[PDB]
């Protein structure tokens, strides 16, 4: 059952996508984008990749998804929702998010083991501590070196982020 | 014997929470030239537990909410986020010891303003969704230098490792070489918590009850110590002996604690800023500065052959 | 339009990341380092058209480096046939793959 | 805008065509395509009205599918082949992928449905700008992978692309969207010849763009935007009047202007590869296209021609703008036939 | 003074990188002899598995070139148990 | 008077510094009398399960000195 | 080919059947497109990390940084769009019809 | 592992605290109230101001997700170029900072 | 394929060093020092032959 | 040049600061003598294996055993 978990998480993910692409709102939209960037960032730190997760935490849910619920929030005139005493105001809550669990239990079933134990990964799959490494992480050594071997990669990178303040200044004005 | 380990953790922070509010209340009393609580226990010791039975047990409010979800996920949110920045911290050892615990605590305090947005959002008032914008713009605008600032010290450090901080300034503290640094990180952390002279929502959760308010109280305060202590860890590294861990733990306690104080003797001191003041001292004097000196740490272990070790 | 710069000027913009068999910082090998390289010196300088029918082993062995699905084919099978075995009462497996033999160093 | 403003904006849209057609890598590409479309975005919102960011909404959308679709096939290509090389797809899955969202970024059809809208959203010179030199970072990439575009697909998008860049011609009054929809039927006629000769690709794309922008040039000189309005070029500046529909019947591919250059030369490359059927159906819908511009044609050298009062004044004064390359491109736009052995140049 | 202490920790650094590399040769001869006897255990109860499955050749490769191949992970530890697997992948990823 | 307020800031103390002494009592409990091994990089995790199948009791924090070679 | 590879397609394709049917809002169309943005992102990062490959490993952050400022240029232009509506409302975008 | 077992274990305290926080004072039958703020039924007007300081933390905030990696880049061999490409980042978040200036980006919230 | 040749187990038999991660770590630089020769041509036989099939003994 | 300095460090003394600082760290680099032994002590720190050398014959520099004269040693690194 924990061999499986990085597929575990994947399958959570995809199902995190069902929950905004059908799109209820922009607001559950990004309700759900953020559940399901930290299911990703899961899949991601699950195979070493810890800068990277992080970076997902900080950079695209903590520095881009702020945004999006900040921008959302300024748009999308609100209504009020039931909100009669505890019966229903957080028993409907925990009754539908353990029907959400249910659903994510409810999908490993016969049609799921035809595709799991024919296609086997956990066992051969997950190979990144194949041998030793040595004194480093391979994927921070890796990012590191975008200063001394990225050198064009960096000048575009930072003409495009002047580009983007710019261009923003330039199409928010009205003027 | 981890959940115990889990449970000694998480347990003391919502008993030193719930004696910060009796510190801070006797603290800002004898500033203020009067007396804090003395009444409900000997000198107060039982202020804390009354004030939490009395918020337990009010009436919820009935909030008419704009949203079920996002209201119940707002004080989740905040207090696994506040307890969840304990973790890599090293006293002299961390529950969970991480490579990269200050990116860590740095990700999982940029996801702490999705309580602020959601409790606004949860509520059905315009005025109180446009406090909640204020505080988040104020919020991701002080993690801009946070960030700055953390990376320019760790450029002394050698890697993201809390633990290495203390092998780190073992020969001096890193408040020496990083004074700037040490007073801009410390008046960013505290307009990050909205504390004052940056407490402008007592100048946005109030749609919910006294209960999930001290909740988001509660969480508030938890990062008010954790960041004291983050800060402590940071700057004011104290003296580590591997065979007797209670020295340093002793040492970043007490140095802890008066940092907190430190808070406190701020919070009875000054008047507000104005929202665009604070704006001003953010994004035309902090980051300028802060810049320069991230410059100037890049820069100067390159020029003084002092560039830490990785490992 | 290729307007090939980086070899008129004899700049290094962004050969560097394109293959793996590149300079790795601290000398890191990737996990087809030696399949890649043969592909790469196979097909050097003969144009696609022959490169894709005249080294199609090379390539052949760096894919299966790469996506390792005859391998999982191989284990996979293995293991559904142990399974069966397993199943049926036919077969026991060994002390030094249930656990109980001291591991080698 | 601010002027320094506009110059960096400018370079930097030009600086991400010249990255996409100078890497060899593919994050380099898409790269130069997230800088091109970041810094384009308020070339179209020069003049900060609503359509203008209606049009800009639109495009962002579109060009921004394409960036991801791109990025899928190349990151589809790193599980296929390991590598980062800017040369032919190691899988058809993402060599499907990459000629779709590079059909998405010219905007050739059944994507073309953001091409007359945008080009009706914004100015002339934006206009100008989205339909010249937007097109010579895709065209680019499908010329450094073309032994990986499927033949089926790339003739059907090509086919499919004239067809509608035809069809769409019939019921405009605007000049913008004649425009775009005759972008359409081009950009169908460089894609049918791309897996027969490049060279050919480059031909048409070069002489597309010498009439293209002479069009754009016309239009800008004498400041219209609808047929009704162009109507009334033979009354202000005649000498106006023919150099705009010689240049359309250039546009429409007709002897013996440089614009029959670029199709007959197609054909010429189709009818070597044994397909007859494939340029007569689409030199026919080239027909077509010449049936609709013809009659804009008629339109203003003739009949409908009657002025108003008020243009009497614009007699007393010149035309102070600047006719940037017009003399010039108006000769190469029609003249340049007895020339057209040229073309090795673009091998 | 963090003059003089990163320098000193660079010296120590580099102190324990050259305790690395004296023990290297050791660390990587019984690394050679480990993947080599999980081989030899996985090629042995693979032929005495694959007996009623015919056109099976025990111990042919995937790969045509005859280079030794680094293993992958389940051709090591692909016949054992499933705490030894989960040791083995996400033992350094998990390890608190 | 001022130091009215000791009581409270004495309690805090003691609540921040039961975590600190609690987790080392615990790595100390858990490993042999000793500090927890920090494995942050994959030499450090090899060493550690290299102690681990040396022990022969599944314990990495079970040193064997000289008397387990001849 | 390979299975959480497949998975984290399938929800590459999920988030573009999203963005290809819209329901009321642009703003709808921004989460679905940087939903494609993180599949592509951890996509990404597992091949790199896969294969070891070490030099790419400054791709996705690449990848993100970029299309993270796409985003922002986005999000300002949905703006511009409720400031001319009151909403982000895709049907108020029509009047390039003509 | 001990990483999954202590978020689940916070998250599982927090759950907690919040459902005594809700369901305990749900005991009482304490009234039913009825009849339902510095606005009444006003819609709410948009702030260009605050979009420009959220966009100018995601900008700001992408540029130090590429300072970033600068502890390890400093371990590098090619010291010439790691320094004059950490410095022209921060020149860029400064010529940034600088272009919002001068723009009158940064007024009324400064 | 060919059939890859893996060693007998009689052919990877040896006695351990059965000593821990510390023991080895306090006798490094010793050993460093005085078990240079064989060592330094394991290695060079373990870089040379990419095999460790053909770096056994 | 010196009255409006003066001017600047009356009115703005943040953004003097900051342009001096940043000033500093620029030009300090090259201007200063320990710039060198930064590079060289990051390119003396062995992260890797120093795979060794067949001994075709004739090669005076470089040496057999570690407590050997020839070899790149790091006794200023010890001294300093
Ligand atoms: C090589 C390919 C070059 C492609 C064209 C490059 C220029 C175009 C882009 C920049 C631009 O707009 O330039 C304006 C452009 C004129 O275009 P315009 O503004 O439409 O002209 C209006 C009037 O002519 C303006 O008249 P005026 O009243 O302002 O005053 C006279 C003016 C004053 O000009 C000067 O004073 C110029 C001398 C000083 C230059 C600067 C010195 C510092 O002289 C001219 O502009 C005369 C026209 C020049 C020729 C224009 C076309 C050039 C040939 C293009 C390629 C043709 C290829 C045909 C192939 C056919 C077969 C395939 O060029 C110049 O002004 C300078 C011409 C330099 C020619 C160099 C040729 C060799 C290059 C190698
Ligand atoms: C880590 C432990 C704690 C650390 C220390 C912090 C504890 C002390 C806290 C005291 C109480 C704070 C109360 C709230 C403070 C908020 C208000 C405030 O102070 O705002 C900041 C104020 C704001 O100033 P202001 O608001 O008065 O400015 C007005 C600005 N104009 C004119 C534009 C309107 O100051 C700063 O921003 C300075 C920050 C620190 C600068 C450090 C510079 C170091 C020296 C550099 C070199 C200079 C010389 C040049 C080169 C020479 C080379 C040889
Ligand atoms: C009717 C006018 C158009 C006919 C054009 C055909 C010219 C030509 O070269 O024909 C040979 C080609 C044949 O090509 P082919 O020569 O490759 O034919 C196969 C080869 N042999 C003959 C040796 C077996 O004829 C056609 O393609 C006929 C169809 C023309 C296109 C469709 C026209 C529709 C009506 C308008
Ligand atoms: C660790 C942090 C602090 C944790 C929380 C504090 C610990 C104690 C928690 C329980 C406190 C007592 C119950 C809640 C307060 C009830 C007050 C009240 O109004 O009760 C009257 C209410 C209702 O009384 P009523 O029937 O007169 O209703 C009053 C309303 N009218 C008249 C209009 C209808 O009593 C209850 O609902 C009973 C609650 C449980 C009683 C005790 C059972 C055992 C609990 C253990
Ligand atoms: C404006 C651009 C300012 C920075 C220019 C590059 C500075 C630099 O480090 O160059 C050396 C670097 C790298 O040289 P290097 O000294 O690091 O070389 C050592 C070899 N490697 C990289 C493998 C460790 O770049 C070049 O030599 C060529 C790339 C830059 C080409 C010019 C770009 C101009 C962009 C304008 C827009
Ligand atoms: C609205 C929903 C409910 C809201 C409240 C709860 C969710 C939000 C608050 C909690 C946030 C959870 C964050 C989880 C990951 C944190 C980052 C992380 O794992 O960093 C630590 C570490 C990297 O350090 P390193 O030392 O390199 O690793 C060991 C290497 N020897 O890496 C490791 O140690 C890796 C350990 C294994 C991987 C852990 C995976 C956790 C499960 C997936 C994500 C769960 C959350 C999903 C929803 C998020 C919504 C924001
Ligand atoms: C007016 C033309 C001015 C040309 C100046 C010189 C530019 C140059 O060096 O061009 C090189 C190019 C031939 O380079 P080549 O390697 O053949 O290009 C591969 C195409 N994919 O040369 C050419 O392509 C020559 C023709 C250029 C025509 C451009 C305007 C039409
Ligand atoms: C193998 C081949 C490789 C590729 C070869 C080269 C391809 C070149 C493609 C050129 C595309 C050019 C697009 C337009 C120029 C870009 C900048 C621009 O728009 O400048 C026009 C400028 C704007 O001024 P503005 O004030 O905005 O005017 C609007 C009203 N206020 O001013 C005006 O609006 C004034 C009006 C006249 C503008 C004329 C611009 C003509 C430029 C193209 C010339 C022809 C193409 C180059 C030569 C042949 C090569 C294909
Ligand atoms: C890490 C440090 C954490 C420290 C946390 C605790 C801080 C406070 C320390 C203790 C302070 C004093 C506590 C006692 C206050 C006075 C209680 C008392 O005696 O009240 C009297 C009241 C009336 O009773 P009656 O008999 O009628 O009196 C008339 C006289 N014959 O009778 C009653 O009220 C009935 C008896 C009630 C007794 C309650 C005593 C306090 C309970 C505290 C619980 C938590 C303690 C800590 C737990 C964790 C550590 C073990
Ligand atoms: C070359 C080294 C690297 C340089 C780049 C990195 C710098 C790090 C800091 C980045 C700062 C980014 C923002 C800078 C904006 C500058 C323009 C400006 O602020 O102009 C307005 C200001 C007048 O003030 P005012 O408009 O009233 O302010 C509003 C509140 N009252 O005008 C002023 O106050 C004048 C400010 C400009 C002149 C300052 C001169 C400082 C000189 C210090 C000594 C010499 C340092 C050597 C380098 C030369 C620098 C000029």
């Amino acid at each position: 059952m924990m061999t499986y978990i990085v597929f575990i998480l994947s399958i959570i993910f995809v199902m995190g996508f069902v929950g905004f692409s059908s799109k209820p709102s922009p607001i559950y939209g990004g309700l759900g984008l953020i559940v399901s960037g930290g299911v990703g960032c899961g899949i991601v730190l699950n195979f070493g990749g810890s800068f990277l997760g992080l970076m997902v935490f900080l950079i695209y849910l903590g520095g881009m998804m702020v945004v999006f619920g900040y921008t959302t929030a300024m748009a999308t005139e609100q209504y009020p929702e039931v909100w009669v005493s505890n019966k229903v105001v957080l028993g409907t809550f925990i009754t539908g998010l353990l029907m959400e669990f249910l659903m994510v239990y409810y999908v490993l079933k016969d049609k799921e083991v035809e595709i799991v134990f024919k296609f086997n990964g956990m066992g051969d799959w997950v190979i990144y501590d194949t041998g030793d490494s040595g004194f480093f992480s391979e994927e921070a050594m890796g990012i590191a070196a975008l200063y001394s071997y990225g050198t064009w990669l960096v000048i575009v990178t930072g003409w495009s982020l002047l580009i983007g303040v710019v261009v923003i200044m330039e199409i928010t004005r009205g003027n | 014997m981890f959940m115990i380990n889990v449970l000694t953790l998480i347990i003391p922070i919502l008993l030193a929470v719930a004696f910060l509010t009796l510190v801070e209340r006797k603290v800002l009393g004898y500033m203020q030239f009067r007396k804090g609580p003395n009444v409900v226990g000997p000198y107060g010791l039982l202020q804390p537990i009354a004030d939490a039975i009395k918020l337990f047990i009010k009436e919820p409010l009935r909030p008419a909410t704009s949203s079920i979800s996002m209201f119940i996920l707002a004080p989740i949110l905040a207090l696994t986020l506040a307890l969840t920045m304990w973790i890599p911290l090293p006293m002299p050892y961390p529950l969970i010891n991480m490579n990269l615990g200050v990116l860590f605590m740095l990700a999982m305090s940029s996801l702490a303003v999705y309580s602020i947005l959601w409790s606004g959002w949860a509520s059905n008032s315009k005025y109180a969704l446009i406090g909640a914008l204020r505080a988040v713009a104020q919020t991701i605008s002080y993690e801009v230098t946070l960030a700055i600032i953390l990376l320019s010290v760790l450029l002394m450090n050698g890697s993201f490792t809390l633990s290495t901080l203390i092998i780190t300034q073992e020969q001096v503290w890193l408040i020496f070489p990083a004074w700037p640094l040490a007073m801009m990180w410390f008046i960013s952390t505290l307009a990050e918590t909205n504390r004052a002279p940056f407490d402008l929502t007592e100048g946005f959760n109030v749609e919910y009850a006294a209960g999930p308010f001290a909740l988001f109280f509660m969480a508030e305060y938890a990062n008010i110590i954790m960041m004291n202590i983050f800060t402590t860890t940071l700057f004011l590294g104290a003296f580590h002996n591997p065979y007797m861990p209670e020295l340093y733990t002793i040492n970043f306690t007490i140095k802890s604690l008066l940092l907190s104080i430190t808070f406190l003797w701020i919070r009875a001191s000054y008047p507000r800023f104005r929202y665009d003041q604070l704006m001003h001292l953010l994004w035309k004097n902090f980051l300028p500065l802060t810049l320069a000196l991230c410059m100037w740490h890049v820069s100067l272990p390159i020029l003084l052959s002092s560039i830490p070790p990785q490992t | 339009p290729f307007f090939d710069v980086q070899k008129k000027l004899g700049v290094d913009l962004d050969h560097w990341m394109t293959i793996q068999s590149a300079e790795q910082p601290h000398r890191i090998p990737a996990r087809c380092h030696a399949f890649e390289k043969e592909w790469i010196e196979c097909a050097h300088g003969i144009g696609s058209i022959r490169a894709e029918k005249e080294c199609k082993i090379e390539f052949e062995d760096f894919r299966e480096c790469l996506l390792r699905q005859k391998t999982m084919k191989r284990l996979n099978a293995i293991k559904r046939q142990r399974d069966k075995l397993i199943k049926e009462g036919k077969y026991t497996p060994p002390p030094h793959h249930s656990g109980q033999e001291d591991l080698r160093p | 805008m601010n002027p320094i403003i506009l110059i960096i904006i400018l370079m930097t849209v030009m600086l991400g065509t010249i990255i996409v057609m100078i890497s060899t890598h593919w994050l380099l590409i898409w790269i130069g395509f997230e800088m091109n479309m970041l810094a384009i975005i308020p070339i179209m919102m020069k003049k900060h009205n609503p359509r203008a960011t209606e049009a800009s909404t639109k495009y962002f959308l579109t060009q921004s599918t394409a960036s991801m679709l791109l990025m899928m096939a190349i990151i589809i290509n790193l599980m296929f082949s390991g590598q980062w090389t800017v040369m032919k797809l190691f899988n058809p899955m993402a060599s499907m992928l990459m000629t779709m969202a590079l059909a998405m970024k010219l905007g050739m059809a059944p994507f073309h449905f953001w091409v007359p809208e945008v080009t009706q959203g914004i100015p002339l010179s934006s206009g100008l700008i989205l339909l010249t030199w937007q097109k010579l970072a895709p065209m680019s990439v499908l010329y450094q992978i073309l032994p990986s575009i499927n033949l089926d697909l790339i003739l059907t998008l090509s086919i499919l692309s004239i067809t509608i860049g035809g069809w769409g011609g019939l019921n405009q009054t605007q000049l913008r969207k004649i425009m775009a929809y005759s972008s359409i039927a081009h950009m169908g006629w460089m894609t049918a010849v791309l897996l027969y000769n490049p060279t050919m690709t480059l031909l048409n794309l070069i002489i597309y763009i010498i009439m293209t922008s002479t069009m754009f040039t016309l239009f800008m000189a004498n400041s219209t935007t609808t047929t009704l309005s162009l109507s009334h070029t033979w009354n202000k500046a005649p000498i106006m009047t023919i150099l705009v529909l010689i240049t359309l019947l250039s546009m429409g591919g007709l002897p013996p202007l440089s614009g029959f250059m670029p199709k007959w030369m197609i054909i010429q490359e189709m009818t070597k590869n044994d397909s007859i059927i494939l340029p007569t159906l689409m030199a026919i819908t080239a027909l077509l296209n010449l049936y609709f511009y013809m009659r804009l044609t008629y339109s203003t050298a003739l009949t409908m021609f009657p002025s108003t009062n008020n243009m009497k004044m614009k007699w007393q004064f010149p035309t102070t703008k600047r006719m940037t390359l017009l003399p010039t491109m108006t000769v190469l736009s029609t003249m340049l036939l007895p020339l057209t052995p040229i073309l090795s140049i673009l091998e | 003074s963090m003059m003089r202490w990163n320098r000193e920790r660079r010296r120590l650094q580099i102190e324990d990188f050259e305790a690395r590399i004296a023990l290297m040769p050791l660390l990587q001869a019984e690394k050679d002899r480990r993947v080599l006897q999980m081989l030899r255990e996985n090629l042995e109860e693979e032929a005495t598995i694959m007996k009623d499955v015919p056109g099976w050749k025990v111990g042919e490769s995937v790969f045509h070139t005859t280079r030794w191949v680094t293993p992958m992970m389940g051709e090591l530890y692909g016949l054992r148990t499933g705490e030894e697997i989960l040791s083995s992948t996400y033992g350094f990823i998990w390890y608190t | 008077m001022w130091f009215e307020v000791l009581p409270g800031i004495a309690v805090m103390g003691v609540c921040l510094f039961i975590p600190g002494m609690a987790t080392a009592r615990i790595h100390r409990f858990s490993n042999g009398g000793r500090e927890k091994r920090v494995a942050h990089y994959s030499y450090q995790w090899y060493l550690m399960e290299r102690d681990r199948r040396v022990s022969g009791v599944n314990r990495y924090y079970v040193s064997k000195g000289l008397e387990n070679i001849d | 080919m390979s299975l959480v590879y497949m998975n984290i397609m399938m929800a590459f394709t999920v988030s573009l059947t999203g963005l290809l049917m819209y329901r009321s809002h642009l703003m709808s169309s921004l989460l679905c497109l940087e939903g494609m943005m993180l599949s592509l992102f951890i996509l990404a990062t597992l091949m790199i990390l896969n294969s070891h490959f070490t030099l790419a490993s400054m791709m996705p952050i690449i990848l993100l940084v970029f299309a993270a400022c796409e985003a922002a240029l986005g999000l300002s232009l949905l703006v511009m769009v409720s400031n001319t509506y009151g909403t982000d409302y895709v049907q108020n975008l029509n009047l390039l019809q003509c | 592992m001990n990483l999954m077992i202590t978020l689940l274990t916070n998250f599982t305290l927090a759950t907690l605290l919040v459902t005594i926080a809700f369901w305990l004072p749900q005991l009482n039958v304490y009234s039913e109230k009825t009849s339902p703020d510095p606005m009444g039924s006003a819609r709410l007007p948009f702030s260009m101001k605050f979009f420009l300081v959220a966009i100018t933390f995601l900008l700001f905030d992408l540029e130090i997700a590429l300072l970033l990696p600068l502890p390890w880049a400093s371990q590098t061999t090619n010291l010439n170029t790691m320094l004059t490409m950490a410095l022209l980042l921060i020149f860029l978040l400064a010529v940034s900072l600088a272009y919002e200036w001068t723009q009158k980006g940064l007024e009324w919230t400064e | 394929p060919g059939i890859v040749e893996l060693p007998s187990l009689e052919d990877l038999k040896v006695q351990e060093v059965k000593v821990s991660s510390s023991v080895l770590k306090a006798a490094a630089h010793h050993y460093g020092a005085q078990c240079d020769k064989p060592n330094k041509e394991f290695m060079l036989c373990r870089w040379e032959e990419k095999d460790p099939r053909r770096c056994l003994e | 040049v010196a009255a409006f300095l003066k001017n600047v460090w009356a009115k703005e003394p943040v953004l003097v600061a900051s342009f001096a600082i940043a000033g500093l760290a620029v030009i300090l680099p090259t201007l200063s003598p320990y710039t060198k032994y930064s590079l060289m002590i990051n390119r003396a720190t062995p992260y890797n294996y120093p795979v060794p050398l067949r001994d075709d014959g004739n090669m005076p520099d470089v040496p057999s055993h570690p407590q050997d004269p020839q070899g790149p040693s790091l006794e200023w690194l010890k001294r300093l």
